[PDB]
């Protein structure tokens, strides 16, 4: 019947497979061509430089040992006959961590077709490592990147290339990050030369932008609160000296606190960012603020004409420091 | 590139008496460094290899001595027949080499 | 482990000299080749490196154009080319052999070329 | 003969291919050109004292029994070729946890040319122990080392040189560094010989140049402290009589200088002894607790209740104390950050 | 000696690569699960665990046989020997089954081919959390499984009438939510490589707002009762109501910064950031009273204690029935 | 030499073995007895419900196919035949995570009885789940349990047994918690009824009792002396208003410092535990002891309600600790 | 020459069963053994374990291999332990070892032309150790490592150190971030366990806690803060305000370094040495707010009454403390 019919030809298939040599070993490349669906992208963790990508990591090649002509049909085999067929050595270079998904099997598939064409896919969980700029942070733009490359072959034995263009790579209007949003997703087709030799290579890169409201709510309008708060003292008189010192220190001090609070959260960075910057100012603004008052006491009861003075320049000077900011980073 | 500047130039002592030479470089060689002598109308001949590596057919006077860029080549109880142009030569880069250090009686 | 040269030669100067290393008792593509210049009563210097291997050469800054070296397996031979020589290009020419830990274990019988 | 060309010969060399033995066994060293193909120096852990590697660790040698003459010279052939011939075991040496990755295929490479010259290429992610001297800290530079070599084979019997000129054998990707905090200067690489209780190896040192940049620190740690301190050089400023107006200048300088001396030291592994940044703190500590034991002073001097706009009067320890406070910080900070700066 | 040579007459051809009936029907699947948890609510990683008895029912033709016996109840060896469905959780980040002290797996073949096969796996699967109403927020979080390989035509994937049983109904990790119902539909979705069926089951979560209520709400409150009991003293006492002033504004900050702590990484309001807003502006709006009255100097803190209390209790009154309603 | 005999006694016995079947299965079921030496009960994480579990699992049963009559020993062959084989399927069913250590060897024990007896024994790191009920938290009493029961076999198959009635559990007496005290376990046999079938089960039950000590110190004291510090607030005079409220809200500010800094040690429960109502017993008498200043600013009846307040608080407070610490402690 | 190797090779291992350890039926078999440690990693007390790597070898005496013919060691390569008898050599204190494969797995085996294996790995071991903190941090450790057979008896195997105490080395050439190692010992066991009596050797270190880290971090605070609250004798009556901010700012970063210790700390249940001397001055701080309860009650010589008292009882109570620790 149609069950030793499709036995004994994948035993003709299977026979005399020669899985150390890829196909057309003495002649052209082959060409491999690739699409990626995109399931989910977990954690963009900024601590650790990386981001956690789930993908349906499918290829497709031609091997003209693996051809049949009896049955009319697409052979989808187990997911265990891969290890007995040649497959490419694709490696991700920029990953740290990755597994082929095991419950219930192993997720893997192997779809042959009657012209030979094979049909290889996988899901795959990788750990990619990302290399962020934060200076801009928290209104950066960030590019993290995916490099799938070939290893033992170089550009005369496997050709990559994108198979279905710019449709080739799914999922990607989906995918809603908890702080990020993907603005552009980029495909590049190159060839990359090492030591010993040159390899071709596949680049699937996104764009992401960072959703400003969360980091606005948590960070930056305690910032400007406490700076009002500052200047809250320049409304009392000079003679409550406790009142208005007491203000100062502890306007000062929870800027302090929130300052170094908020750099425990990001890695060990060696330069300002926008953040620091505007912590910077604003800390300025209030340590100028009770040095004020200690001007006013010292020239007053050591030996109101400057306080309402002050009562002009510091909300003003703090309008347009927060212009600049605002105009020069976006 | 790496110059070797060898120190003496040209210095006699008697038989049977220790002396060294030593070789500096202007940057990290470390134990790459190759010790040849020269005798008169003849090809040159390896002594030690590395920093102290004693080749074969080398007796045990001749002994080195390494470093990140100092190098020192001993040669204890000297005879007659181990008179010579001794040349410093590295190989952590492109290899160079030195001037040479003249023995004699 | 025998290394063999030419003889002696003498040219004008301007002029243009092949000479040769051959060797025996081993392949010469497994491991480098080196040759260097010997200045009479002066130190050694390096002139280039050959891999036979993979046919890559490269020289010293200071013997760029007038000096360039070619290795043939099938002859056991690798060959060293001066041109526009100079009337202090007088020397003799040593054959090395890249040994163990970048020693040059073995050195030719050398070359003698001088100017007239 | 189509396909079954490669094949055959591919039967040929791995019948009578004793794999558990290496290449001149009673005859021979197995010389092994090596050379390592940086692509990303990963982040360096100050707390676990260990750094991150990603190579591309390239090794060759001479087998003979793998000799063969066909229509192609070079055999690129892939990972399972490897498992079942003789592979050198190099290990590291101050290694700490390596994982070789897997995805998709075992990221290995083997070629074999028609003179028996074999090529091994592994991809390995290299954690390294690095001992630090924090004794400079943060103004401090380490050698962090990478020593490999064989386990099993001695200094007789397998040997190892770079295949190319030491100065560059150890290539280091241009855009992959994954450094945050540190500089990588420059490889530099050594090798030397160890001696243990089974034998005499052969030992391969490559050491990394790391420069520490200083900007975390001084504008997270340094430059508080500075605001701190100056902020509690301001107390000389006030009135003698406002009591509760100058306590909080100490008392609140002094509880932020104990919370940064305890955030600056639980950013680094526990050592026996202090860094200059605890040296810079401990002075620092020192400033704001004498301008508390200065006001104290005062306040013991300070008669009467209540303010003049009346002999309450201004302490002359009050106006030495304003020139003689930031004058002697300014001296301070100009020694100390000429003394660790050129080093 | 007799079943050892029924078993080796069982895999005498059989080839494992393909599945039943691979050119003539679709290979019908019944699956049954039975729930042993529902493991703690990952609210920060929008993820869900979940430990089950994953159940398989199919047919093969070529393991019928004939015997004394009726059922042959086998370990996990003889599982990787025969057809094995390919069955994944597709909205599952990383599951794994159990090992100790075997690979927890059975094998029953009946006599008409019938085979039974179930598995424990362990399943910390991702559930899609909008937080637009946090706490008061009721989920339904998804458990979807299908073949990876063989498409709609090739193998067909049914329900086996009964469902999702949980267990003794005590034995949950649930902190806060309580299970309220469990869900069963089937699906057919198209991908790149063909069409599959696709068998989701939902799990409806509610949550109970103790932990937000003791730790956030109720400090939250009476520290602004707090701000409240400022007004009650007299206004000559500067430092003792300036003092009463910043207190509570860098305790509002501490408390705002330890909920954002709390918030499973948003990027938009919440209601326990408006709950958090209201009295923000509440315990700045006496302040500004105060410093305005200071910078005047008694009618209008005696003004001030009657409205906060008001507005408040409309607040309030209006806030909650809106929010739980 | 015994070498020959060994080696054609142990390839009798795998020579027809057949691994997929249990012993004797055409008649009745066999019988397992086991023992478990715990090693070490190791942390007891309460904030994810589970105590991790390293011990010495020993199996036994009789399988008459290995019987053999020429070497009167035990017969203690490799770790490595086990693999050859039958192994019953006795899993943990409260089982998170468990895994058997593989260094240098497998972690694996085997012994041939002259009669059959197999001693199948592993080493395991069980990390079990248990189910806590902390409502009188801190001074609470858990009971930890451990099902072991068969996968694949019912009882018409299979038969778990204990050994030794209270002679089976050893170890468990020397132990290393870092918190709780055991004083109490139990070992209770069972028969569980699923869907496809009835299975044996052996149930291991342990019994913690939390230390009060680490509460003691770490908040019950801190609690009682802040209640007298916010209490030193009675006996200021009442002109010094700066003082005393700042006196008073220190107190309360640090009162619910506590009360937050104390949840990162506990879960995420829902209810109220004994040590949240005495922490919020404490948080009232600060509360309406500064709301007593609040009346006394209000009348300045004022030495008087002062000296009413002083010789009433502690009576109350004590009472309150009475009823607080004789309705938990027995 | 190489094919008299691999007559060699393929006649030792060709009958040989693996299954049966040397002498099964005979004598015991003594597995000598040395260890070279490396390097000494963390020693964390949260978790109470140490991290160790060593170079592990053993050596037996086994009867099968021995040859007649090649007068050298034949050092093979890792791939041929999987065919040959192996001791189950286990650590009995290991919470989670592993040998590292990279870049092959990291073993050697030399069999000696009369019957000689030398056997050996490179194993990280996290080892638990039974840690004191009666005396934290002023204590002193004493962690073991405890190694053992796990099927044979000490009928059929006995372990013994190779070197009388060269045995263990590489200890001088030791990094540790905190303590200091000062001892080491080798010891010989037979333990009685349930199958039966096993030989154990046991190998422990002492670790000496450096105090440094914690004389800066946590004495000079505490000590420092003190003398904080002691300004608030000098500070004159009549201010009221100024001495009980001074007074009560003590006690609450006093209660914060209290509660900000016990983190970086396990979870323990009873008192430790540095939570004594935390206590200790913990109530002088209430002694100088009582000292202002008072003083205010009165209205003045209890003023100068604690500067007479307070660095008295200071003073003598670091006296003994630091002389009984
Ligand atoms: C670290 C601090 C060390 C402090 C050591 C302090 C050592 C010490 O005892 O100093 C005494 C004196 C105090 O100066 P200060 O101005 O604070 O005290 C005034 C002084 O006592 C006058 O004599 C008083 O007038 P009278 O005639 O009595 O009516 C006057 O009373 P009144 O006007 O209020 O009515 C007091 O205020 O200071 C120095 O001489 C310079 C010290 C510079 C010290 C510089 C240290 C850097
Ligand atoms: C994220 O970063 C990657 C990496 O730089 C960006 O990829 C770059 O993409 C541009 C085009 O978008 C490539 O330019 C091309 O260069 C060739 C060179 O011959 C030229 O012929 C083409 O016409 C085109 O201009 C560029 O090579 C490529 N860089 C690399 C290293 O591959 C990417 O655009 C960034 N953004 C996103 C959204 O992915
Ligand atoms: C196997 O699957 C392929 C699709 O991957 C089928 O190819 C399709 O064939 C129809 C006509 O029968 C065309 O209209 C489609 O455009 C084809 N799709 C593609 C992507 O080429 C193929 O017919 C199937 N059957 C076999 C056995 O080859
Ligand atoms: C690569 O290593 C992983 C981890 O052990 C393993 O699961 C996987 O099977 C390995 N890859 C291959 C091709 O064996
Ligand atoms: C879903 O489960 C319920 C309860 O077990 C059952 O009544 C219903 O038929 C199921 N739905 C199916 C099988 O489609
Ligand atoms: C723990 O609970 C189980 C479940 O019923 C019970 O059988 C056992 O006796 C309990 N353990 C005790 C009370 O020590
Ligand atoms: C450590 O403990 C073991 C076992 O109690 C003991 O034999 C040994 O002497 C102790 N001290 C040292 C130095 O290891």
């Amino acid at each position: 019947s149609n069950m030793s019919l499709v036995k004994e030809t994948v035993d003709r298939l299977l026979k005399g497979y020669d899985i150390r040599l890829r196909p057309d070993f003495g002649g052209p490349p082959v060409a491999v061509g690739m699409n990626i669906d995109i399931a989910s992208i977990d954690m963009v963790s900024e601590v650790n430089m990386d981001y956690t990508l789930t993908m349906y990591f499918q290829q497709a090649w031609r091997d003209k040992r693996l051809s049949y002509n009896v049955i009319p049909l697409n052979l989808t085999l187990d997911n265990r006959v891969a290890d007995q067929l040649w497959v490419p050595d694709t490696y991700f270079l920029n990953d740290k961590k990755s597994f082929v998904h095991g419950v219930t099997v192993k997720n893997r598939m192997i779809r042959l077709h009657p012209d030979g064409t094979v049909l290889y896919g996988l899901r795959i969980t990788t750990t990619a490592a990302c290399m962020m700029d934060l200076r801009r942070y928290p209104l950066d733009e960030q590019n993290c990147t995916l490099e799938i490359e070939s290893y033992g072959y170089t550009t005369d034995d496997i050709e990559f290339y994108w198979r279905g263009d710019d449709n080739a790579v799914t999922g990607v209007t989906k995918i809603e990050l908890p702080q990020f949003s993907i603005v552009d997703y980029k495909l590049i087709t190159k060839k990359v030369v090492f030591s010993t030799g040159s390899y071709p290579r596949l680049s699937l890169s996104f764009k992401l932008k960072r959703n400003i409201g969360y980091f606005i709510l948590q960070t930056y309008m305690p910032s400007i609160l406490i700076t009002i708060l500052s200047w809250v003292s320049f409304w009392i008189n000079y003679d409550a000296s406790a009142a208005r010192v007491a203000l100062g220190i502890t306007t000062v001090l929870t800027m302090t606190t929130i300052n170094t609070h908020l750099r425990e959260t990001l890695p060990k960075i060696p330069y300002v960012k926008a953040i620091d910057m505007y912590l910077m100012g604003c800390f300025v603004f209030v340590f100028m603020a009770l040095l004020e008052y200690a001007l006013v006491n010292y020239i007053f009861f050591g030996r109101n004409a400057i306080d309402r003075w002050s009562r002009i320049f510091f909300p003003v000077v703090f309008s347009f420091f927060n212009i600049v900011y605002w105009l020069y980073y976006v | 590139n790496i110059v070797m500047t060898q120190s003496p130039k040209s210095m006699s002592m008697s038989v049977g008496e220790r002396v060294t030479l030593s070789c500096k470089a202007s940057e990290y060689v470390g134990t790459y460094v190759s010790w040849y002598q020269q005798k008169p109308e003849q090809s040159p001949k390896l002594l030690i290899y590395g920093a102290s590596n004693r080749y074969t057919g080398v007796p045990d006077r001749f002994t080195g001595s390494g470093s990140a860029t100092d190098f020192t080549l001993t040669i204890g109880s000297v005879q007659a027949e181990d008179l010579a142009d001794y040349h410093c030569g590295q190989s952590y880069s492109y290899p160079t080499f030195g001037a040479g250090t003249k023995l004699e009686l | 482990v025998q290394l063999q040269q030419s003889g002696a030669e003498l040219v004008k100067p301007g002029a243009s000299v092949k000479l040769s290393c051959t060797a025996s008792g081993f392949n010469i593509k497994d491991t480098y080749m080196y040759w260097v210049k010997q200045r009479p009563e002066q130190g050694l210097e390096w002139i280039g490196r050959i891999d036979p291997a993979n046919g890559d050469t490269k020289y010293d800054p200071k013997f760029q154009g007038k000096a360039t070296i070619t290795t043939d397996t099938f002859s056991n031979t690798a060959y060293l080319q001066l041109s526009s020589l100079t009337s202090e290009d007088t020397a003799v020419y040593y054959c090395a052999r890249k040994g163990l830990r970048w020693a040059m274990d073995y050195w030719g019988q050398g070359t003698s070329v001088t100017v007239s | 003969d189509n396909t079954t060309v490669f094949t055959r010969i591919l039967d040929r060399l791995l019948d009578g291919y004793d794999n558990r033995l290496r290449p001149g066994l009673g005859e021979r060293v197995t010389e092994v050109k090596t050379d390592i193909f940086v692509t990303s120096f990963g982040p360096v852990s100050d707390h676990d004292m260990e750094y991150t590697i990603d190579v591309f660790f390239r090794q060759s040698w001479k087998d003979e029994r793998l000799k063969f003459k066909g229509p192609m010279t070079v055999l690129r052939l892939n990972n399972l070729m490897a498992s079942k011939i003789w592979t050198p075991d190099t290990f590291f040496h101050n290694g700490k946890k390596s994982v070789a990755h897997n995805m998709t295929m075992p990221n290995k490479l083997l070629r074999i040319t028609e003179d028996g010259t074999l090529l091994y290429t592994m991809r390995l992610t290299v954690r390294a122990e690095c001992p630090m001297h924090l004794e400079d800290f943060p103004m401090d530079a380490h050698a962090c080392p990478l020593k490999f070599g064989s386990y099993a084979y001695t200094r007789a019997e397998v040997v190892y040189e770079w295949t190319r000129e030491p100065a560059r054998s150890v290539v280091v990707a241009e855009d992959g560094s994954r450094l945050n905090q540190y500089d990588l200067l420059g490889q530099t690489v050594d090798s030397g010989i160890v001696q243990s209780s089974t034998g005499e190896y052969v030992v391969m040192t490559t050491h990394f140049h790391l420069k520490r940049k200083i900007g975390y620190f001084v504008i997270q740690t340094y430059l508080p402290c500075i605001m701190t301190v100056i902020l509690s050089q301001v107390s000389f400023w006030l009135n003698r009589e406002s009591v509760p107006a100058r306590t909080v200048f100490g008392v609140t300088t002094v509880l932020t200088m104990t919370t940064l001396s305890i955030s600056a030291r639980n950013s680094l592994p526990k050592v026996a002894y202090a860094t200059a940044m605890d040296w810079f703190i401990a002075v620092c500590y020192a400033f704001v607790f004498s301008a508390l034991i200065e006001f104290a002073t005062v306040n013991y001097f300070t008669k009467r209740g209540y303010a003049w706009d009346t002999f309450n009067s201004v302490s002359k320890i009050d106006r030495l104390s304003r020139i003689a406070f930031p004058l002697l910080f300014g001296i301070f900070n100009l020694v100390y950050w000429a003394t660790y700066l050129n080093r | 000696g007799d079943v050892t040579v029924i078993l080796n007459n069982l895999l005498e051809g059989y080839d494992n690569k393909l599945r039943p009936d691979i050119g003539v029907k679709p290979t019908l699947i019944h699956t049954d699960m039975y729930v042993n948890s529902i493991g703690p609510v990952n609210a920060i990683n929008m993820e869900y665990t979940i430990d089950i008895f994953f159940a398989q029912t199919w047919y093969d033709r070529r393991l019928k046989f004939n015997s004394t016996i009726k059922v042959l109840r086998l370990n996990s060896n003889m599982v990787g020997k025969i057809w094995i469905p390919d069955t994944f959780f597709r909205n599952s980040k990383k599951a794994d089954a159990h090992w100790i002290t075997t690979p927890n797996r059975m094998l029953r073949i009946w006599n008409d081919g019938r085979v039974l096969y179930t598995l424990r796996l362990t399943i910390d699967a991702e559930c899609q959390l909008q937080l637009h109403n946090f706490p008061m927020d009721e989920h339904s979080c998804p458990l979807e499984f299908s073949s990876y390989g063989y498409p709609r035509e090739e193998i067909v994937y049914q329900w086996k009438r009964s469902s999702v049983e949980v267990g003794d109904t005590r034995s949950w990790r649930l902190y806060q939510f309580s299970f309220v119902g469990l869900r069963n539909t089937t699906e057919v979705v198209k991908t790149t490589s063909g069409d599959y069926v696709v068998m989701s089951v939902y799990f409806d979560l509610s949550r109970r707002m103790g932990y937000f209520t003791i730790q956030t709400y109720i400090p939250c409150t009476l520290i602004v009762v707090l701000s409240w009991v400022s007004f009650w003293i007299n206004k000559d006492a500067v430092p003792a109501r300036t003092s009463l002033g910043i207190t509570t504004v860098l305790t509002m900050t501490t408390l705002s910064t330890i909920a954002r702590k709390s918030l499973p990484k948003v990027s938009y309001v919440t209601a326990m950031d408006l709950f958090v807003s209201v009295c923000f502006i509440f315990v700045f709006s006496a302040l500004v009273e105060y410093g305005t009255l200071h910078y005047f100097v008694a009618k209008m803190d005696s003004y001030a204690r009657i409205f906060f209390p008001t507005a408040f209790c409309l607040f309030n009154l209006v806030y909650w029935v809106s929010y739980l309603y």
